């Protein structure tokens, strides 16, 4: 019981996903499949053999070879990181909650409703809550009366984020009012989000504070920001979910540890996470 | 025929403070900058300090971060609990006595004479290797401690890296910091010099900075950035190294180990641990 099941989904620079070689994974890559469907008028699909490769993939590479197993990487077609609907956990957390996967690397966020169905490592990656404009945007953060109270403004602060997130959850449980007018104009993902700023068409985007820092780091023309000197909101981060009570907890914890206490961590953060915008 | 828990804390500044009790065995009524009172409790421990010496034990009172957590987590977790001061005033290592002991608040925890730390206590593979700690309630980093006009890049600088009796740096003895330094051949040469320097506690360390006895002092920089900013004569220098979380420890065989780290992380999603923060540490 050393080969395991993982699951994983794209979110540069944490999981990149590429098409094979003319014809197997070459260097940094690992091998990781994708369920593709033939039509959407049946469940016949194929599993594409893609490559992985990114910050997270460089950590299951260290865990592979430290805690010892193998394993066989796809990629969830189910929903993304995960989101319970009536009860039914969707995404990665799914994939862990009903057996299919053994454990789940990604940019996955550490949350107290996902700990009750799952357990989670060490986090390996600080994040939480960030907010991106366009640089001269004058918000405090998320306790912003143009966020909590949007109406008061004439015109109103336009702010979204990608639903069915920890982020949107969170913003559903402390901020009813900013949750309810945030959804038109909710973001099909950070691509799409980072365009509508740069184009005038939002004020701000609210997002993972890990993936907005990069994104602000790489900015072309360092346009965009995080608010505050990259404040983080509900602190957290991304950890390993694993199945309650799995055996491979305690021996990925060490790993984890023993990689930030090496420098091996340090090392990942200058090799994927550094950014030119200062 | 108790089944309160018995909690071992620690003297650091901002997360828990110890001062004496008033006459009567109670405790100064204070209130916060938002005019709320200061919740305290009754924590016993030694009074004489001083190394190899009797330790007679005296009640005295407790406030700060770690205090105000342990009263959440206790609330949320419906436990009764009584708070003591680590007997020997350390945080915890592993040391050779052939056999290998953990002393401190490990120390205690693992013996039974604590059933939970609730500390500025650094989450580390060493410690987790016997421990369980929850989720982090605080991430942080290394830093150093210097008297306004002492300049240093960094851990990568040449007085640190290249040490000398010219430039005496340290850190706690029996601490994080300590166990850092020791792990990591790539520092055995800094390691080296601040073994024969360090202070019993952070407090004593601090004031060594002050009374020019300790040129830089290695430590958290959440007690650092918070000791520079009430301290105008002493600021930190350099960025962040070892970034490393707190978390509360327990035995790996305890019954609340789970909605330990639940509460810690609903805290951290619903801004009270955000509260701490700017009651204990975000000021002045
Ligand atoms: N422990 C540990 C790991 C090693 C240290 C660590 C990171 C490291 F880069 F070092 F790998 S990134 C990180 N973020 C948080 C931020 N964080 N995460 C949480 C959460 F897990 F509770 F969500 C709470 C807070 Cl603060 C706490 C934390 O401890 N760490
Ligand atoms: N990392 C997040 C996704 C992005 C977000 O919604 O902030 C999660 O695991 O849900």
């Amino acid at each position: 019981d050393n080969h395991l099941s993982i699951v994983t989904l794209e979110e540069a620079p944490f999981v990149i996903v590429e098409d094979i070689d003319p014809e197997t994974c070459v260097r940094n890559t690992v091998p990781c499949r994708k369920f593709v469907k033939i039509n959407n008028s049946t469940n016949e699909g194929m599993n594409v053999k893609k490559c992985c490769k990114g910050f997270c993939i460089d950590i299951l590479k260290k865990l592979s070879r430290t805690v010892k197993f193998t394993y066989d990487l796809y990629l969830v077609t189910n929903g993304k990181h995960g989101k319970k609907v009536n009860n039914v956990w969707n995404g990665m957390i799914g994939e862990v909650v009903y057996q299919r996967a053994v454990m789940a690397v990604g940019s996955l966020t550490i949350n107290e409703e996902r700990s009750e169905v799952v357990d989670f490592s060490v986090p390996f990656v600080e994040t939480g809550i960030s907010v991106m404009v366009s640089r001269g945007t004058q918000v405090t953060g998320l306790s912003d009366k143009k966020f909590q109270r949007p109406h008061d403004y004439s015109p109103p602060f336009r702010f979204g984020t990608v639903p069915n997130g920890s982020t949107e959850r969170n913003i559903r449980n402390n901020y009813p009012y900013m949750h309810q007018y945030m959804t038109k104009f909710n973001q099909k993902g950070v691509e799409d989000a980072l365009v509508s700023l740069k184009t005038g068409k939002l004020d701000a985007f609210i997002y993972d504070a890990a993936v907005l820092n990069y994104k602000a780091g790489r900015d072309e023309g360092c346009k965009l920001v995080t608010i505050g000197s990259g404040y983080i909101f509900a602190t957290t981060g991304y950890g390993i979910a694993l199945q309650k009570g799995s055996p491979w907890k305690r021996q990925i914890d060490l790993a984890l540890l023993q990689f930030v206490g090496d420098g091996e961590m340090e090392e990942l953060e200058t090799l994927w996470l550094t950014g030119i915008c200062h | 025929m108790s089944t309160r828990l018995k909690i071992v804390t620690i003297h650091q500044e901002p997360f828990v403070y110890v001062k004496p009790t008033l006459s009567d065995g109670t405790c100064k009524e204070e209130f916060t900058v938002n005019g709320d009172p200061v919740k305290k409790v009754i924590c016993t421990g030694p009074n004489d300090t001083s190394p190899g010496s009797p330790r007679h034990t005296v009640p005295q009172c407790c406030y700060g971060f770690c205090i105000d957590l342990l009263i959440k987590l206790a609330r949320t977790m419906n436990f009764t609990y009584e708070v003591h001061l680590v007997a020997d005033g350390k945080f915890g290592t592993q040391e050779r006595v052939n056999k290998k002991e953990w002393n401190g608040m490990m120390g205690e925890l693992l013996s039974g004479q604590a059933d939970m730390i609730v500390a500025p206590l650094t989450i580390n593979n060493e410690r987790a290797q016997y421990i369980e700690f929850s989720k982090p309630f605080k991430y942080q980093g290394l830093t150093i401690l210097v008297k306004k006009g002492t300049r240093i890049t960094g851990i990568n600088d040449p007085r640190l890296r290249n040490p000398s009796d010219k430039f005496i740096y340290a850190t706690v003895k029996q601490s994080s910091v300590d166990i850092y330094f020791r792990r990591q051949v790539e520092l055995s040469t800094m390691y080296r010099h601040m073994e024969k320097h360090n202070y019993e506690s952070a407090a004593e360390a601090i004031q060594a900075v002050r009374d020019n006895k300790l040129h830089a002092f290695i430590w958290d920089s959440a007690v650092l950035e918070f000791e520079a900013s009430q301290k105008c004569d002493l600021v930190t220098t350099g960025e962040l190294f070892f970034r490393s979380g707190f978390g509360i420890g327990m035995r790996k065989d305890s019954p609340w180990k789970q909605n330990v780290s639940l509460s810690i992380l609903k805290s951290h999603e619903n801004g009270f641990m955000e509260d701490l923060d700017k009651t204990w540490v975000r000021y002045q």
